[PDB]
C-alpha cells in the first residue's frame, strides 16, 4: 500500500535477529573516494551502482 | 513565475517526483497536493 | 505504468509589486534664520 501514497517512498522494515549490531538486516558497505575524486563523481558512482 | 521554457496548457508533474524516469510511460490522475481548490 | 498526479495549468494575467523603503518629507519646509544682528 505504501506504492500507492505516489508522494514519499516509504519502505517498512523488520529489526534485525539481535537489536544491538543495527538497525535494519544485511549486508552494509561504504564507497570510499580514495584518491580524492570528488562528490561530483562519487554520486553518480552510486547512482550508477543501484 | 515562468519567464520563458513552459507552454500554455502543458500539464507538469507533482506527484510521484522520485518514482518516474524520462522515458516512462504513466497514467495521469489530477494530483490532490496543491491546496489551490 | 508508474501511477503520478498531474496539476493543468493555465494562463492568467498576474501583477507584480515592489516594496521599497523610504522616509517622508514636509512639502515646504522654511527656517527661519535672522537676516539681521541684534539680539
Amino acid at each position: 500500500h505504501f506504492f500507492s501514497f505516489k508522494d514519499a517512498m516509504v519502505f517498512a522494515f523488520a529489526p534485525p535477529s539481535v537489536l544491538e549490531l543495527g538497525n535494519a538486516t544485511g549486508f552494509d558497505l561504504f564507497l570510499q573516494d580514495q584518491a580524492g575524486v570528488g562528490h561530483e563523481v562519487l554520486l553518480q558512482a552510486r547512482n550508477k551502482f543501484l | 513565475l515562468v519567464t520563458e521554457g513552459l507552454n500554455a496548457g502543458d500539464k507538469i508533474i507533482t506527484e510521484g517526483l522520485q518514482f518516474v524516469q524520462p522515458g516512462v510511460e504513466v497514467k495521469t490522475v489530477p494530483a490532490k497536493n496543491v491546496a489551490s481548490a | 505504468t508508474p501511477e503520478v498526479g498531474i496539476v493543468t495549468l493555465e494562463a492568467q494575467t498576474v501583477t507584480l509589486n515592489t516594496e521599497l523603503p523610504g522616509r517622508t518629507n514636509a512639502f515646504r519646509i522654511a527656517e527661519v534664520r535672522p537676516q539681521v544682528n541684534g539680539i
